[PDB]
């Protein structure tokens, strides 16, 4: 899909 | 706006304080998305949601995929040199 990843580093 | 460098301090064992997204398989830089309260990031102040993250550390983050900058990020220690600017 078009949705972008979201990632907590 | 214009180009910053901040330094974020941390132990080896915490987390930056940063959620990012973003990343070359969407077509766009990796942007700070969240910034979380009482971690680093927030506690050295200087980085923000909506920021492009354009280096750590002295690494080009611009053509990055979004895992290889999680990668990048996920690899520092206890002394971090952001390069970011607010688009």
């Amino acid at each position: 899909n078009s949705r972008w990843q979201v990632t907590r580093v | 706006g214009p180009i910053r460098k901040v330094l974020l301090l941390k132990e080896d064992h915490e987390g930056l304080g940063i959620s990012i997204t973003g990343g070359k398989e969407h077509g766009v830089p990796i942007l700070i998305s969240e910034i979380h309260p009482g971690q680093p990031a927030d506690r050295c102040g200087g980085l923000h949601v909506g920021d492009a993250i354009l280096a750590v550390n002295g690494v080009n983050l611009r053509d990055t995929k979004h895992k290889e900058a999680v990668t990048i990020l996920s690899q520092q220690r206890g002394e971090i040199e952001f390069e970011v600017v607010y688009v």
